[PDB]
């Protein structure tokens, strides 16, 4: 019943959003919740946030 | 009382190529932290930088393919290119050209630099050609921007590849308040801003830029 089939491959780059689910190795899963700008993150006295 | 010493720039010590220190003095009590924090947020937030935006390789249609002769894929070439450091004097949008043939690494120094565009780290690597007669020719596009701009959210032929922009010279900013010694006074501070840029921005220019932006945006409160 089929005469010809055409297949197309799409490549996508899923980047990251508030809502993804990243987890550690000790079963401490969690849903990422915000993407803060770097100037708001805690930073130690050396300057590395 | 009811009068405040005004700060000043005492010395811009250049400890290394990309690591710098700025000293501000004098400062009344309670301003050390205020100015330190304001300037840190401003500097990390918005400094005008320059970065590569579009690449156009000769014999490649999309970034997921491979080219015969080069060692890495095209994705790793784009990634390595994304971290390129370059300054442009007058033009807000320039086009560099790279041509290479022969075995070896392809440093940024092989870019056919124009008069005004300046590469800051001529030992940065891009790819490894592994054949005596394998060549690469590409046309890099460099723009001037003010932050982060992902490829998706901006706004033709099938030969253009789009990389994400990261226009920000500064990378890490720290600071310290410490008592100084004016002719005679107690509780007189001195601010030290430690800066680690990627080499494309002059320190004093950056600090003056932050000061002017903060002031001229604070102007909206006076005569409200």
């Amino acid at each position: 019943g089929v005469l010809k089939i055409v297949k197309v491959y799409l490549a996508v780059k899923r980047r990251i959003q508030p809502g993804d689910k990243m987890a550690g190795r000790h079963g401490n899963k969690g849903v990422i919740s915000k993407i803060n700008p770097i100037e708001d993150m805690p930073y130690d006295e050396n300057g590395t946030p | 009382v009811t009068e405040f010493l005004k700060p000043r720039l005492v010395d811009i010590e250049q400890v290394s190529s990309t690591h710098a220190k700025v000293t501000l003095e004098p400062l009344e009590r309670g301003f050390g932290h205020t100015l330190g924090n304001a300037l840190r947020r401003i500097l990390l937030s918005s400094m005008p930088g320059c970065a590569v935006t579009e690449v156009e390789i000769d014999g490649v249609l999309h970034e997921y393919s491979t080219k015969e002769g080069v060692q890495e894929d095209i994705l790793e070439i784009l990634l390595n290119l994304k971290g390129l450091a370059v300054r442009v004097q007058g033009k807000d949008e320039v086009i560099l050209t790279l041509n290479k043939s022969g075995i070896g690494p392809v440093t940024a120094a092989d870019i056919t630099h124009d008069g005004d565009v300046e590469i800051v780290k001529p030992q940065h690597v891009i790819c490894h050609l592994t054949d005596e007669n394998a060549s690469i020719s590409m046309r890099i596009k460099v723009q001037r921007g003010r932050g982060y701009v992902p490829a998706s959210t901006r706004i033709r032929p099938i030969g253009r590849l789009l990389v994400d922009a990261c226009y920000s010279p500064v990378e890490r900013i720290a600071y310290n308040v410490e008592a100084a010694r004016v002719e005679q006074r107690t509780d007189l501070d001195k601010l030290v801003i430690e800066m680690e840029t990627n080499g494309t921005i002059d320190p004093e220019e950056a600090i003056r830029r932050a000061a002017t932006i903060l002031a001229e945006q604070l102007e909206a409160f006076v005569d409200l």
